[PDB]
């Protein structure tokens, strides 16, 4: 509905709806995220070389060839993975048989 | 009483391939890693492989990756170094050294412990020449 | 990428007198993980393997007298002998041992004036 | 003692169970019927469980 | 240096700690209160937590 003759003042720096579209969003992607696959069970050291296919100039040491012993369905048992993994997404680590860890753990 | 004997050494022609064999006694084989160093005559020590209990991890120094081979077999309480293609740069004293103490705590939801004591024992010392 | 140098490669002392041997890293040998430094001496008689002397920077090996003691910072470091005797003379080998690419340095020739 | 009807229904199995402290286990057995278990090859075991 | 008072208050307790990798442990100590700890007979620990 058009107001006819009505001058309203704004402040879109003191607006509510931003805070609240804010929450909404964090609270969102939180609520999405929790009901889901934890990998707690993967914050171990990892085996990583280089990727050996062919890598441009701008590609060489971004993406690494990783290895680690993961759990499995049963607890008493361990499998041997292998992953491409971004450099961002791991960092160095000093250990007996490894190279790197997720950056985050 | 830590012992480690090697035996297999001799004279091969380059090109050619030769398996030393070090046999282990006076403690649990399937406990400790397993390290290979060569010395050239006149030159000073140099790292060569090590190998994990299992046998599943290996590692070779740059220097002898391809051309050397490490493997195991822990019910024989043995430590055997496949070598082939063999260089004259090769021609040297190989020695077998215990590693570290490493162990697997299966109670502790299989929990990896390992103490490190250097190479610790050394054994007798296997000549392996490669010249023609 | 990381070497080991010995500057003392020739060090003659009189017999019943302190010495030691210096080493350095081109890389720091410390572990971030437990905040140790793992660098190790060995010591081959001549005619025979080389022994271990002391296993990190300064934890002493069973069976070595206490003569020998290591101590360093996480790039220099030093095997220091309060008395060197026949008995402790030979080749001395410096060996980095932070990542598991294992490797020694030139090492230094110990011996009796 | 088990009925014609009974044989192979349960089995007596046997497994290696935490306990109260995490780096301490117990062999325990227990009775489970064969719908709750499904044949498995390992070196000491031979069954899981169904769902897991 | 403990007074008399004190005997037995405190215990210096050494346990194998879980760390930030799975399948790694860390050793530690730490000195608990007598009242937190539980004796328990095991082979090589001596005593428990309270309440595990
Ligand atoms: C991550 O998890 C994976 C999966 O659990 C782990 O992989 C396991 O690794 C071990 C060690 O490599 C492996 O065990 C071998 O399995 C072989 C299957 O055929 C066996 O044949 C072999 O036995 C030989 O080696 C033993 C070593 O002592 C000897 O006792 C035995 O007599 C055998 O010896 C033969 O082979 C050796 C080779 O060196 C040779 O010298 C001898 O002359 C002789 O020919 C082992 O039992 C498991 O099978 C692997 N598991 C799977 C499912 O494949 C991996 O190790 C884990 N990683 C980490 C980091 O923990
Ligand atoms: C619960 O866990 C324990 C520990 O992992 C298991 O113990 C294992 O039991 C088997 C029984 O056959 C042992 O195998 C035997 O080993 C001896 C070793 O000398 C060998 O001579 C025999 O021929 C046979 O192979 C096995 O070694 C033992 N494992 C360990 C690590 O000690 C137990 O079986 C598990 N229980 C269940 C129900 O899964
Ligand atoms: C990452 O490394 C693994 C291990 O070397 C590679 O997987 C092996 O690749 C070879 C071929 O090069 C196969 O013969 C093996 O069977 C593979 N083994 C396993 C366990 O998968 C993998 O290809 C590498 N990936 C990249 C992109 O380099
Ligand atoms: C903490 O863990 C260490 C390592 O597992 C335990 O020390 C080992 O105990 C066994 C007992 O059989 C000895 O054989 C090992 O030699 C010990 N390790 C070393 C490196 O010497 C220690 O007992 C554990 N402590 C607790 C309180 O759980
Ligand atoms: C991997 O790539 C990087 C790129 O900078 C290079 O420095 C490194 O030596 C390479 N390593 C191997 C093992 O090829
Ligand atoms: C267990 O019972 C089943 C019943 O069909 C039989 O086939 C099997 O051989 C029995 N196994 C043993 C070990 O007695
Ligand atoms: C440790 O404290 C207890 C408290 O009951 C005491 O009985 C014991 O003698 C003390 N031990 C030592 C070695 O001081």
């Amino acid at each position: 509905i058009h107001l006819e003759n009505v001058t309203e003042e704004f402040n879109m720096w003191k607006n509510n709806m931003v805070e609240q579209m804010h929450e909404d969003i964090i609270s969102l992607w939180d609520q999405s995220l929790k009901p889901c696959v934890k990998l707690t069970p993967l914050c171990v050291g990892l085996q990583c070389t280089n990727v050996t296919n062919n890598i441009t100039d701008d590609m060489r040491g971004e993406l690494k060839n990783c290895s680690f012993n993961a759990t499995t369905e049963l607890r008493n048992k361990r499998q041997k993975v292998y992953s491409l993994f971004y450099r961002l997404d791991i960092v160095p680590m000093v250990d007996l048989w490894t190279n790197y860890r997720l950056i985050s753990c | 009483d830590v012992q480690l004997v090697e035996s297999g050494g001799g004279l091969v022609k380059p090109g050619g391939s030769l398996r030393l064999s070090c046999v282990a006694s006076g403690f649990t084989f399937s406990s400790y890693l397993m390290h290979w160093v060569r010395q050239a005559p006149g030159k000073g020590l140099e790292w060569v492989s090590v190998i994990s209990e299992s046998g599943g991890n290996i590692y070779y120094s740059d220097s002898v990756k391809g051309r050397f081979t490490i493997s195991r077999d822990n019910a024989k309480n043995s430590l055997f170094l496949q070598m082939n293609s063999l260089r004259a740069e090769d021609t040297a004293v190989y020695y077998c050294t215990r590693g570290g103490l490493f162990h697997i705590d299966y109670d502790d939801d299989y929990a990896y412990y390992y103490t490190g004591r250097g190479l610790d024992y050394w054994g007798q010392g296997v000549l392996v020449t490669v010249s023609a | 990428d990381i070497v080991m140098t010995q500057t003392p490669l020739s060090l003659p002392v009189t017999p019943g007198e302190p010495a030691s041997i210096s080493c350095r890293s081109s890389q720091s040998l410390l572990n971030s993980e437990d905040g140790n430094t793992y660098l190790d001496w060995y010591l081959q008689k001549p005619g025979q393997s080389p022994q271990l002397l002391i296993y990190e920077v300064s934890n002493r090996a069973s069976g070595v007298p206490d003569r020998f003691s290591g101590s360093g910072s996480d790039t220099d470091f030093t095997l220091e002998i309060s008395r060197v005797e026949a008995e402790d003379v030979g080749v001395y080998y410096c060996m980095k041992a932070l990542e598991f690419p294992f490797t020694f340095g030139p090492g230094t020739k110990l011996d009796i004036k």
